[PDB]
């Protein structure tokens, strides 16, 4: 969620724990949406 | 035969051995020597 | 290596091994025998 990686974030190790980090490196990426986690909130609140 | 010393280089007793490093894949008991570098964190670089 | 306190009966407790010894000898093992010490004193004959 909050499709932000710091590339610095993994450097190592830490990889292992972040699955998305090593799809990252992996060549196959995760995209954000184009609305948010916030974004869909909002929608949702407006909607709701 | 004549080990001399005297004698020229071909005919010469030989100081010569011959080792496999040998090519063959195989478990090894021992291989060629690794080199290093200096552990450059924080970048993004191929490693080994 | 654990603690134990009973001689009968291998404990119902769980602990993996760590390895030792990863040599590449190459000899293949069949079969086995153990070692073990063999006591002596004055009120043994002491025959080998």
């Amino acid at each position: 969620a909050g499709f932000i990686k710091q590339y610095g974030d993994c450097l190592g190790d830490i990889a292992a724990r972040d699955l998305i980090c090593a799809q990252k490196f992996n060549g196959l990426t995760v995209l954000p949406p184009l609305l948010t986690d916030e974004m869909i909130a909002q929608y949702t609140s407006a909607l709701l | 035969y004549g080990f001399q010393p005297t004698n020229g280089v071909g005919y010469q007793p030989y100081r010569v051995v011959v080792l496999s490093f040998e090519l063959l894949h195989a478990p090894a008991t021992v291989c060629g020597p690794k080199k290093s570098t200096n552990l450059v964190k924080n970048k993004c670089v191929n490693f080994n | 290596h654990t603690p134990i306190n009973l001689v009968r009966d291998l404990p119902q407790g769980f602990s993996a091994l760590e390895p030792l010894v990863d040599l590449p000898i190459g000899i293949n093992i069949t079969r086995f025998q153990t070692l073990l010490a063999l006591h002596r004193s004055y009120l043994t004959p002491g025959d080998s």
